[PDB]
């Protein structure tokens, strides 16, 4: 509308989707890393024996 | 009859830009003419 109210509202969407963009982000670069442990514990029987 | 003559004026307003805005979406009063009182408010306790 023109309207100051509506920058702010407009403004407050991109400062979640962003901040929602940067968790996806951040979630595969979490996540390969919680893969990298999965295929060595399929291997690696214990030391004992 | 006085004439048939008249001089108006145009509008008014106030839109919400110096600290309305801080008063609104932090605090939940939003005071008409903020400055001007807030400005005084700022001189009466010094007379």
């Amino acid at each position: 509308d023109g309207t100051g109210i509506s920058l702010h509202r407009q403004l407050r969407a991109i400062q979640q989707l962003a901040r929602n963009v940067q968790a996806v982000l951040g979630a595969f670069e979490r996540g390969t890393a919680d893969q990298m442990l999965h295929v060595l514990l399929e291997k690696a029987p214990p030391l004992a024996l | 009859e006085d004439t048939e003559a008249d001089v108006p004026v145009t509008y008014g307003e106030m839109v919400l830009n110096g600290a309305n805005l801080v008063t609104a979406l932090v605090m939940g009063k939003a005071v008409r003419s903020l400055d001007d009182v807030g400005r005084h408010l700022l001189d009466m306790q010094e007379e």
